C-alpha cells in the first residue's frame, strides 16, 4: 500500500461449484465477506469450471501476476495467502542483509570525499613553551638557577 | 602433542582467574549472619573498609545510588513503630478469613465481581497483565 | 579481557524491575500479588483499539493446514455428511502401514536411512 | 514520541553539575580486590556498569522499550516474546524472594551457624581461624610480660658471573661441576 | 499433558464469565427477596448456558 | 586450520598510564577543526554538538591548500 | 486522532484496576479519573474505549459510597451504547 | 612435615613443563593444612633462589624451605638435621580441567 | 534418501557445459555449492563482514588521531550504543557526525550516572489511617504517573498537574 | 568458460599489464591522493605496513575489498632505512625455484647489494599478501602504486605529495618470527 | 535433559495464542 | 521542529536557525540500527501492523542536521520521528542445507525472512538545552559567548623535536573561522 | 559516642548471587551435580540462592567456575523498593506456588504427570462448579414442589 493506493487489482479465484475439494467454497462461505468488507478497492472475479484449477491468483497495478497454490489447503490458509497477496506491491525481492535494510542510499550533511578532513593538522590543548625564545627575567633566572644547580651537584 | 609455548596474556589471564577465585573464597569465609540494630544505618561496620581503600577512593561505582540508600538511617527505628506499621497491613489474595467487624458493607473485589472474573486489562507492550488466571490455582 | 572483573550484582540489573512489577501496589500497605507466572500462560496478543486491528499475516501453524476431513465426532452429532465412503476411516488407533524399519538397538530407522547400524537387524530378518 | 529511560521511575541522578563545579566521574579501574593490576575498564565493564548485561541486547532501555507507537500514541501488543520476558523478569524477583525467605526461616529456626564456612572449606583453609573456645589456638598461653629477620625473601635479578677479567680469581672461583642430562 | 489439554471458558471468553456472575448475583437477590420461581428460571438459565459452552 | 586473512588495525601510541586515571580519557583528539565543534548539555543527559557545514569544511580546506600554494604557484 | 500518550495512560489505568482489585477504590478512583479525562480527549464521539474506561469508572465510584454519581456514569454508557454503530458483545454485558 | 611429601596438583599448558599458575607461599601453606594438618605462619616459609623471582611454577619435584622459630630453648641438637630448617617436599603433577584446578 | 534433486534440478542454468548438460553431475554441484555456503554463512562471513566494519571505523578514527583501540572503550564508556555498523554508516554519509561522536569521547565530558535504583517513598510508611481518603504513597505515584504522562510530546491534556490529578471530579455528578 | 584458457602470458609478445594505466571496473583512480614517505631511519618493516596500507586503500573509510582504489606512496630514501640489531646480517630472504636444487637463501645484505629498492619491495609484497594472496588481480594491482626511491630524487614533483606525517607505535625494535 | 529456565526462554508458538475476535452486536439492531 | 529551549535566551537564538533543514535520525529497531531520512525506506524486521499505518518510533540513539548533531547517550527524549507501513512481506529465500556426510540424511531448511518494509514520513527534532558545555576542561560553562571560542586550539612545534615530521607549513599553521557569527 | 549500639538487636543474613562463568562441560560430573544444585545449566546463566550452610558446602566446590556477590537482607529490601516494616516471609507467602518448574520432581514422566494433574484440577474445578449449580437447582425445585404440594 503504497502513497494511500493499494498496489494489489485483482484477486483470481477459480472454483468448482459442484464436483469436490470443499476448501475453496468454505472460503467463498465463511472468510471472503470478510475480506470484501476491509479491502474494498480489491476487485475479486470468481471462476466456475468443471476442472479447476486450484490456485489463488493476484494482479498487481505494474501488471504482475502472483500466485499461490491451494490445492486441498484449509480456508484459514488460503485466507491467510490472499493477505498475503494484499500485503505486497510485487516491485522486487531483496534478501535481508544489512547491505539491503536501506533500500536507496542518501547522506543528509553529505558524503566522505578523500578531501574535507584531509588539511587538518594535529593540534595541542595549552600552547607551546617553544624553544626559540626570548627568556624572560625570572626565566632566566629559574633556568640559570637549574643548569647551576646540576653543574653544583656534578661538580 | 604441544609444541609452541603458551604467549604471555593467556596465562596472565589464567592468574585472574586464579585470584577470581580467591576472590570467592573470602566471600565464602564472611559470616552467615550479621548483627544490626534499629535505628543505626544498615552499612556502619562492613567487610569492604580495605576494599574502599583500594578500589573505592574518589570514583562513581554502579552500585551508587544503593549505597546512598546504607548510608542513611533507617526509617523503622523502633519496634513499636514496627508492629504499629504492620498490623496494618492487610493480605489479599490469602487464604481463609479476613476481620471484617468493623463495616460490613465494605464489599472487597472477590466477593462483588467473583474468583473467575479480572478486569479487563487494557494490554499493550508496557502495561503487560497477567494471562490466564485459571492456570494459577495449583 | 575475557575475565571481567565487576560485581556479579549487575549481570541481573534490577534497575528496570522494581517489586511494583510483581507487586502492583506495595507502596501502598496491602500485597497484592500479580505475577505472570508460566511463558506457557500467555492467551495471546490482542488489539488496543477497533481502529487498530492486528494485521494478518500467518504462521506455519496457520499457512500450512489441510481441509477438513470429517473425524468420527462430526459424523456422530450430524450424519446428514456421512456422504460418501471415503468418509467412512476406520478406528483412530489405526495408524497406517508399517512405514519404516525396526532396527534393533538404533530407534526406528527410516526407509532410505544409514544402514551402518543394521547388522544385526539383516541377520534377525533372515530366519540353558 | 521518543523515550529514555534508565529506570522504571523513569527518574535519575542529576547528571549534570551545577554550572562552573568539578563533575562526578566513574571509576574506570576495573573492580578488583587486588591494586596492582590497574587494568581500564572493558567495553563490556561499561555496559555492565551502565545497567546492561554484556550485550546491548539485553536488561538494557533497548529492550523494555517499544520498538514503535502509533501515530496517535496507540501503543504495540504483547509478543509472545515480551510476555516470555516479563515471565523471566520476574522469575528474577520470585528466586530472590524465596531466597531470602529461606534464609529469614533459617535464622529463625536458628539453623544459620557461628562459625563461617563448611566443614570442607575448614579443613582446605588456613585462613578461618580455629573456634577452639576455652584453649588458645597454638599450644598452651603465650607469655604476658618477627619473622622476617631469619626469612631471606631478597630476589636477585641478575645472576652474578665468573670473572674472566681477572686471572687469579677465574681460577679461585673455580666450579667443578661435571654437565650430566638424565637418563 | 498434550493429549489432556484444557481451556477453561472463564478466560477464553469474558463474555460467558459476567453473564455467569451476573446470574449468580441475580439468584443471591431472588434468594433474598424470597422469589422461588425466579431463583428456578435463573439456575435453569445458567446451567443451560454452561452445558451449552 | 587456516591463516588469518582479516584485516588488521593499526597499532596506536602507547599510554603512559595518566589515562588510568578517572576524568581523563583516553581518545586524544585535538585537531585543526576542534574547537568549532561545540558542546551543549541537553535535559536528557545527552549532548548536543554545534558543526560547521559540510561545504563550510571543504572551504576552510581549499584556503588551506590555496594558502599553502600562494608560494610555489599551483601544480597539476 | 489528536495525539495523547496512549502508553503511559494505559499503564496509569491497569494501575488503576490493581488499584480497584486489591481492595482500595478511591485510589483507583482517582487513577481512573485522569485516564478517562485522557480517552475523553483522544477519541471521537461514543467510541469503545471511552465508553469503556467510563464503565469501569462507574465502577470505581459505585465502591465509595458515590452511588448517584455511578448511577448517572452507567446511564450516559447505556445512551452511548446506543448511538454506537456496532458495539462489543462484552461491553454492553459488561455494562448492564 | 619432612617425613610427609605434600602431593600437589594442577594446570599446565605451553611447552615445557611450566605451570600456568604459579605456587607462593599462601598456598603451600595451604597444602600442609589440607593433607598434613600442619599449622603455621605462612611467613615463615622460604623459597629457592631460583623459584624467588617466578613464583615456584615448574612440573614435578620441588622443594622449599620451612624456618622453625624457637628451638634453643628445648636443646633441640643433632636429634634433628638442623635446628632451623624442614625441607617441605612438593610435588607439582599437571591434570587437565576435569581434575584441576584454578 | 532424499538429495533434493526435483528443486535443484531447475538451477542447473547456473553451471557452465558439462555440469548444466548432464542431470547428476549438476546436481551434485549444486549440493556440493549449496552446503559450503551454508557452512561458510553460518560459521564465518560472520566474522569476515565485521572485520570489514571494524577496518572501516577504525581507518575513519585514524583521519581523526585516533584509532579503534581508543573509540571502542569510550563509545563503552560514556554509554552511546552505536553498533559498529551504525558506526560505519556515520564514517561514510555523515563525517561530521562521526566526528562530533569521537569529539565526544576525547573531551572530558562526564559520562552519564549509572541508573538509579528504585526507591521507597517515605509515606510509605505513613501509617493509614492514622486514627473516603487516599493514601498518601499512591496520590504521590499517582502524581509521579501523571508527571510522565505529561513528559512525552505536546498535547490536548494541557501541563498543569494539580487540576489533570482532580479530573476525576468532572466526572462526578454533585449530590 | 567466464575466464578464458587462452591468457596473457610473460612470453607472450603481448605483455603483462600495467594497472596504473588499465581501465577496468574495480580499478577507480578518481579520487586518489599522493603521498610522501621518508624512510630515514625508520624500520624497513613498519614503513612496508604503513606504505601497504595507504597503498591498498585500506585508510580510507569507504574502503571496500573487491574495489581497489588507493593512494600513490612515494617512498624516499630507501638507502636510509634502518633494520634493527644483527637482522641485516641474520634475516633471510627465501624463495624456491621449480627445477633441481630449490633453494635461494640470501641474506638482506645481499639484496641491498644488489638493489635496496627490492627489500622494500618484497616487504611491501609481504605485507599486501598478509591479506590478499588467492587472487592474482588482488595482489598484483596495490603493488604500482609504491614509488620506490633509494634517495630523495624523484620525477614526482608535479603530483605534490604531501609529506606523510607518520610515527611508529610500536617501541621495540621489529621481530622475524617466519616459521 | 531437564531444563531449569534460569536463563531467558521464549514462549513456544501454540494455537491458543490465535487473536480471538470481539463479539459484535449486528447492524440492525 | 517545537523549537529548542533553554533558560538562557542568546543561546536559544543563536542555536534557532540551526536546526532548520534536513534531519537524519539513528533508529534502534529490532536489534538493528538505521540510518533514517525523510524520503527514505528501510526494511525492519516484521513489526504486526496494518498495511498504510502511520507509526512514531520510539527508540532514537542520535539525530542531527547538516549543521547540529544531537548525540544520544543512551536514548534522546523529544524526537518525533514519523514513518508510514509500506508492506508487509518474506524476503529472498535463503536456502539452508544440512547434510552430514556420515549420515544419509538430508534437510533442507527455507529462510524467507519476514519483513515489514517502512517509509518515513517527518523527523522532527525539539530538545531542552540547559547550557553551553566545556570539553577540554569538564564543566558547564555559565556565561555563554559565539564569539569567542569555548576552548581554543593551539600548534604543535615546539623546536624542541629534532625528528618530529614536518607537514606542510600552511597545514601547520592554520587558523579556523568562527562558525556561530 | 564510643559505646555499644542500644539494643533490640536483629539477624540479618545474606544472599548469593552466583554467576557461571565456565563451561561446565568441561568439568566433571560431580562438579556438574553441584553445578545443578545451584541452578545453573551453561554458561552465562546467573541465580539467586540462599546463605544456608548447605548453599556454601555447594559454591566452594564449584568455586573455579562460579563468581559470587554477596547482599544482605538490608540490601536486598534496598535493592528493589521493599518497604522496611515488610518481610520476606510474607512476600513469599503471597506469592502462587503455579510459578513455573514449580517442583523438582524425580523423574520426567512425573514432572508430566504433575502437568497434567495441573490440568485434571482445571477440569475438575469447571465440573465441579457445574454439578454445584445442579445441585443447588435440584434442591429448588425439591422445596418448590414441597411447598407446592403441601
Ligand atoms: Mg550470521
Amino acid at each position: 500500500s503504497r502513497n494511500g493506493e493499494l498496489c494489489l487489482k485483482k484477486v483470481i479465484i477459480s472454483y468448482c461449484p459442484s464436483n469436490g475439494a470443499p476448501n475453496t467454497r468454505q472460503f467463498l462461505a465463511t472468510h471472503l465477506p470478510h475480506f470484501h468488507a476491509k479491502y474494498p478497492s480489491v476487485s475479486i472475479d470468481l471462476r466456475p469450471r468443471l476442472w479447476p484449477e486450484m490456485a489463488i491468483t493476484g494482479v498487481y497495478r505494474d501488471g504482475s501476476e502472483r500466485s499461490y497454490n491451494t490445492k486441498n489447503l484449509s480456508p484459514m490458509g488460503i485466507f491467510l495467502r490472499l493477505n498475503n497477496l494484499v500485503s505486497t506491491a510485487n516491485d522486487y525481492d531483496q534478501p535481508f542483509c544489512a547491505s539491503h535494510l536501506h533500500f536507496q542510499r542518501r547522506s543528509v550533511q553529505g558524503t566522505w570525499n578523500p578531501w574535507l578532513w584531509n588539511y587538518e593538522t594535529e593540534r595541542r590543548r595549552t600552547e607551546a613553551p617553544q624553544w626559540r625564545r626570548k627568556l624572560s627575567e625570572k626565566e632566566w633566572d629559574y633556568y640559570v638557577g637549574q643548569y647551576s644547580a646540576q653543574m653544583k651537584q656534578e661538580e | 602433542e604441544l609444541l609452541h609455548p603458551l604467549p604471555v596474556r593467556a596465562r596472565k589471564m589464567e592468574w585472574l582467574k586464579r585470584d577470581a577465585v580467591e576472590e570467592n573464597e573470602e566471600i565464602l569465609r564472611r559470616p552467615y549472619y550479621t548483627i544490626k540494630s534499629y535505628a543505626l544505618p544498615p552499612a556502619v561496620g562492613r567487610q569492604e573498609s580495605i576494599h574502599n581503600s583500594n578500589n573505592i577512593r574518589g570514583g562513581m561505582h554502579s552500585s551508587h545510588s544503593l549505597d546512598l540508600i546504607m548510608r542513611q538511617p533507617r526509617r523503622v527505628k523502633t519496634p513499636e513503630q514496627l508492629r504499629a506499621l504492620r498490623d496494618r497491613l492487610r493480605f489479599i489474595g490469602v487464604t481463609g478469613p479476613m476481620p471484617q467487624a468493623t463495616s460490613v458493607s465494605t464489599k472487597s473485589y472477590t466477593d462483588t465481581y467473583g474468583s473467575r472474573l479480572r478486569p479487563r486489562y487494557p494490554e499493550s507492550w508496557d502495561t503487560v497483565p497477567p494471562h490466564q488466571p485459571s492456570r494459577e490455582l495449583l | 579481557r575475557y575475565r571481567l572483573f565487576h560485581p556479579r550484582r549487575e549481570a541481573i540489573p534490577m534497575h528496570m524491575c522494581p517489586a511494583k512489577t510483581i507487586f502492583p501496589l506495595i507502596n501502598s500497605n496491602n500485597l497484592l500479588v500479580k505475577t505472570r507466572n508460566s511463558w506457557e500462560d500467555f492467551t495471546g496478543r490482542k488489539e488496543f483499539d477497533e481502529d487498530h486491528p492486528l494485521p494478518v499475516v500467518g504462521s506455519r501453524l496457520n499457512g500450512r493446514t489441510t481441509q477438513h476431513k470429517w473425524n468420527h465426532w462430526d459424523q456422530y452429532l450430524n450424519p446428514q455428511i456421512t456422504q460418501s465412503i471415503k468418509d467412512l476411516t476406520p478406528t483412530p488407533e489405526y495408524v497406517g502401514m508399517r512405514c519404516g524399519h525396526n532396527m534393533i538397538k538404533m530407534g526406528w530407522m527410516k526407509i532410505g536411512g544409514s544402514w551402518k547400524y543394521s547388522r544385526g537387524y539383516n541377520d534377525r530378518r533372515r530366519v540353558r | 514520541y521518543s523515550e529514555a529511560r534508565s529506570n522504571y521511575d523513569g527518574t535519575s541522578l542529576p547528571a549534570w553539575p551545577a554550572p562552573g563545579k568539578k563533575p562526578t566521574y566513574p571509576a574506570a579501574l576495573s573492580e578488583l580486590r587486588l591494586p596492582q593490576p590497574r587494568m581500564r575498564k572493558t567495553r563490556t565493564e561499561w555496559m555492565y556498569y551502565h545497567g546492561h548485561g554484556g550485550c546491548p541486547g539485553k536488561y538494557g532501555p533497548s529492550r523494555e522499550i517499544a520498538d514503535f507507537e502509533y501515530a496517535d500514541g496507540t501503543p504495540a501488543s504483547i509478543s509472545g516474546r515480551r510476555f516470555a520476558f516479563k515471565h523471566h523478569q520476574d522469575h528474577l524477583l520470585v528466586q530472590l524472594i524465596r531466597a531470602a525467605a529461606t534464609v529469614e526461616r533459617y535464622d529463625a529456626s536458628g539453623l544459620l551457624p557461628r562459625i563461617p564456612g563448611t566443614a570442607e572449606q575448614r579443613n582446605w583453609d588456613p585462613a578461618i581461624p580455629l573456634f577452639l573456645d576455652d584453649v588458645d589456638e597454638q599450644g598452651r598461653p603465650a607469655p604476658l610480660r618477627d619473622p622476617s629477620a631469619f626469612v631471606s625473601d631478597t630476589v636477585k635479578l641478575r645472576d652474578d658471573k665468573r670473572p674472566y677479567w681477572s686471572r687469579r680469581r677465574w681460577a679461585l672461583t673455580d666450579k667443578f661441576l661435571v654437565p650430566k642430562s638424565p637418563k | 499433558e498434550e493429549k489432556f489439554v484444557y481451556f477453561s471458558p472463564f478466560d477464553y471468553d469474558r463474555t460467558f464469565a459476567l453473564v455467569d456472575q451476573c446470574l449468580e448475583r441475580a439468584e443471591t437477590i431472588f434468594n433474598e427477596i424470597g422469589d422461588v420461581e425466579g431463583a428456578i428460571r435463573v439456575l435453569q438459565q445458567r446451567k443451560e448456558m454452561i452445558d451449552k459452552k | 586450520p587456516k591463516k588469518d586473512r582479516r584485516f588488521r588495525v593499526q597499532p596506536l601510541p602507547s599510554l603512559h598510564a595518566n589515562s588510568l586515571a578517572d576524568d581523563t580519557p583516553l581518545v586524544t583528539t585535538t585537531r585543526t577543526l576542534s574547537p568549532n565543534f561545540r558542546a551543549f548539555a541537553l535535559q536528557d543527559g545527552g549532548v548536543f554538538f554545534t558543526h560547521p557545514s559540510h561545504e563550510q569544511v571543504m572551504r576552510v580546506g581549499q584556503n588551506i591548500l590555496a594558502e599553502e600554494t600562494k608560494a610555489t604557484g599551483m601544480t597539476s | 486522532r489528536p495525539y495523547v500518550p496512549l502508553g503511559e495512560v494505559a499503564k496509569l489505568e491497569l494501575q488503576g484496576d490493581y488499584y480497584m482489585e486489591g481492595g482500595m477504590f478511591q485510589e483507583a478512583l482517582e487513577h481512573y479519573g485522569v485516564v478517562a479525562k485522557a480517552y475523553n480527549y483522544a477519541y471521537p464521539e461514543n467510541h469503545a474505549q471511552r465508553i469503556g474506561i467510563r464503565i469501569k469508572l462507574s465502577a470505581a465510584f459505585r465502591q465509595t459510597g458515590r452511588l448517584e454519581s455511578s448511577l448517572a456514569n452507567i446511564e450516559e454508557v447505556l445512551r452511548m451504547l446506543d448511538a454506537s454503530t456496532r458495539p462489543s458483545l462484552e461491553l454492553i454485558c459488561e455494562a448492564l | 612435615v619432612n617425613t610427609g611429601y605434600l602431593l600437589f596438583g594442577r594446570q599446565s599448558w605451553g611447552q615445557g613443563f611450566l605451570i600456568n599458575c604459579p605456587l607462593r607461599k599462601r598456598d603451600v601453606a595451604q597444602k600442609l593444612w589440607e593433607q598434613y594438618k600442619v599449622r603455621i605462619d605462612p611467613r615463615l616459609i622460604e623459597f629457592r633462589e631460583k623459584d624467588r623471582r617466578t613464583g615456584i611454577q615448574e612440573l614435578g619435584h620441588n622443594w622449599c624451605w620451612l624456618y622453625l622459630p624457637g628451638a634453643e630453648e628445648l636443646g633441640i641438637n643433632r636429634e634433628v638435621y638442623d635446628n632451623k630448617r624442614v625441607k617441605v617436599r612438593i610435588h607439582v603433577r599437571k591434570m587437565n580441567s576435569m581434575f584441576a584446578l584454578y | 534418501h532424499y538429495r533434493a534433486k526435483l528443486e535443484l534440478d531447475r538451477i542447473r542454468s547456473m553451471l557452465r557445459g558439462r555440469a548444466r548438460l548432464e542431470r547428476k553431475v549438476g546436481l551434485k554441484r549444486l549440493f556440493f555449492l549449496m552446503r559450503t555456503q551454508t557452512r561458510y554463512r553460518v560459521e564465518q562471513q560472520a566474522h569476515w563482514e565485521r572485520a570489514i566494519v571494524r577496518k572501516n571505523v577504525d581507518s575513519a578514527a585514524r583521519e581523526h588521531g585516533t584509532g579503534w583501540q581508543h573509540l571502542r572503550n569510550e563509545l563503552g564508556r560514556q554509554n552511546v550504543m552505536l553498533l559498529p555498523r551504525s558506526q560505519q554508516l556515520l564514517a561514510q554519509y555523515e563525517p561530521l557526525a562521526f566526528r562530533a561522536v569521537v569529539e565526544l569521547c576525547a573531551s572530558r565530558i562526564p559520562p552519564p550516572p549509572p541508573p538509579v535504583v528504585a526507591s521507597v517513598p517515605e509515606e510509605s510508611y505513613t501509617l493509614w489511617p492514622p486514627a473516603s481518603l487516599s493514601h498518601p504513597a499512591a496520590r504521590v505515584e499517582l502524581r509521579c504517573g501523571v508527571e510522565r504522562v505529561l513528559r512525552r510530546g505536546p498535547s490536548g491534556l494541557g501541563n498543569n498537574v494539580n487540576e489533570l490529578i482532580d479530573a476525576w471530579k468532572e466526572f462526578d455528578v454533585s449530590p | 568458460p567466464f575466464k578464458s584458457v587462452l591468457r596473457r602470458h610473460k612470453h607472450h609478445p603481448e605483455g603483462l599489464p600495467l594497472y596504473n594505466d588499465m581501465s577496468k571496473q574495480w580499478l577507480c583512480r578518481e579520487g586518489e591522493r599522493w603521498w610522501l614517505l621518508d624512510a630515514r631511519g625508520e624500520q624497513l618493516p613498519r614503513v612496508a605496513a604503513v606504505a601497504a596500507q595507504y597503498i591498498t586503500g585500506q585508510h580510507r573509510p569507504d574502503f571496500t575489498p573487491g574495489m581497489i582504489t588507493g593512494d600513490h606512496v612515494v617512498i624516499v630514501n630507501i638507502k636510509d632505512v634502518v633494520m634493527v640489531g644483527d637482522q641485516w646480517i641474520r634475516v633471510p630472504i627465501t624463495w624456491q625455484t621449480a627445477y633441481p636444487g630449490g633453494k635461494y637463501r640470501i641474506r638482506l645484505t645481499d639484496m641491498y647489494e644488489r638493489d635496496p629498492c627490492m627489500l622494500m619491495w618484497w616487504f611491501l609484497k609481504d605485507e599486501v599478501n598478509r591479506h590478499f594472496v588467492r587472487k592474482l588481480k588482488t595482489r598484483i594491482a596495490p603493488l604500482e602504486k609504491a614509488w620506490l626511491y633509494e634517495d630523495s630524487i624523484h620525477p614526482h614533483a608535479d603530483k605534490n605529495p604531501r609529506p606523510l606525517c607518520w610515527t611508529d607505535p610500536e617501541v621495540k625494535g621489529w621481530k622475524y618470527r617466519d616459521p | 535433559v531437564t531444563r531449569l529456565y534460569t536463563s531467558y526462554y521464549t514462549g513456544v508458538l501454540y494455537p491458543n495464542q490465535l487473536v480471538q475476535p470481539k463479539q459484535r452486536l449486528p447492524a440492525d439492531v | 521542529a517545537n523549537g529548542l529551549r533553554c533558560p538562557d535566551a542568546l543561546i536559544t537564538r543563536t542555536l534557532n536557525p540551526l536546526l532548520n533543514g534536513p534531519k537524519f535520525a539513528v533508529i534502534y529497531c529490532g536489534n538493528h540500527q538505521y540510518k533514517v531520512a525523510v524520503g527514505d525506506v528501510i526494511a525492519v524486521q516484521r513489526l504486526r501492523v496494518e498495511i498504510g499505518s502511520h507509526i512514531a518510533l520510539k527508540k532514537v540513539l542520535m539525530v542531527g542536521g547538516p549543521r547540529f548533531t544531537a548525540i544520544g547517550r543512551p536514548l534522546l527524549e523529544g524526537v518525533r520521528v514519523t514513518a508510514q507501513v509500506e508492506e508487509q512481506k518474506r524476503m529472498r529465500n535463503v536456502v539452508s542445507l544440512f547434510a552430514t556426510p556420515g549420515r544419509r540424511h538430508v534437510r533442507w531448511v527455507d529462510a524467507p525472512h519476514a519483513a515489514t518494509i517502512i517509509r518515513i514520513c517527518e523527523i522532527f527534532y525539539s530538545p531542552n538545552v540547559v547550557g553551553e558545555l566545556d570539553k577540554y576542561k569538564g564543566e558547564l560553562l555559565e556565561t555563554f559567548t559565539p564569539g569567542q571560542h569555548t576552548n581554543p586550539v593551539y600548534p604543535v612545534d615546539d623546536g624542541y623535536d629534532v625528528f618530529r615530521k614536518k607537514d606542510k607549513e600552511a597545514m601547520e599553521n592554520a587558523t579556523t573561522f568562527l562558525d556561530l557569527l | 559516642a564510643a559505646a555499644i549500639a542500644p539494643g533490640p538487636y536483629r539477624r540479618v543474613g545474606n544472599i548469593f548471587i552466583v554467576h557461571c562463568d565456565d563451561h561446565p562441560f568441561k568439568h566433571s560430573w560431580e562438579v556438574n551435580r553441584m553445578l545443578r544444585e545451584l541452578r545453573l545449566e551453561f554458561k552465562g546463566q546467573t541465580t539467586i540462592v540462599p546463605d544456608i550452610p548447605q548453599v556454601r558446602k555447594r559454591i566452594w566446590r564449584v568455586r573455579h567456575i562460579v563468581k559470587v556477590d554477596v547482599l544482605d537482607l538490608d540490601e536486598a529490601k534496598a535493592l528493589i523498593g521493599v518497604p522496611e516494616h515488610i518481610s520476606f516471609t510474607d512476600l513469599a507467602s503471597q506469592l502462587p506456588p503455579s510459578f513455573g518448574r514449580v517442583k523438582a520432581v524425580p523423574s520426567p514422566v512425573i514432572r508430566s504427570k504433575m502437568n497434567f494433574m495441573k490440568l485434571r484440577r482445571m477440569r475438575l474445578r469447571d465440573v465441579l462448579h457445574r454439578d454445584a449449580l445442579e445441585l443447588r437447582l435440584l434442591e429448588l425445585k425439591r422445596s418448590a414442589m414441597k411447598n407446592a404440594e403441601q
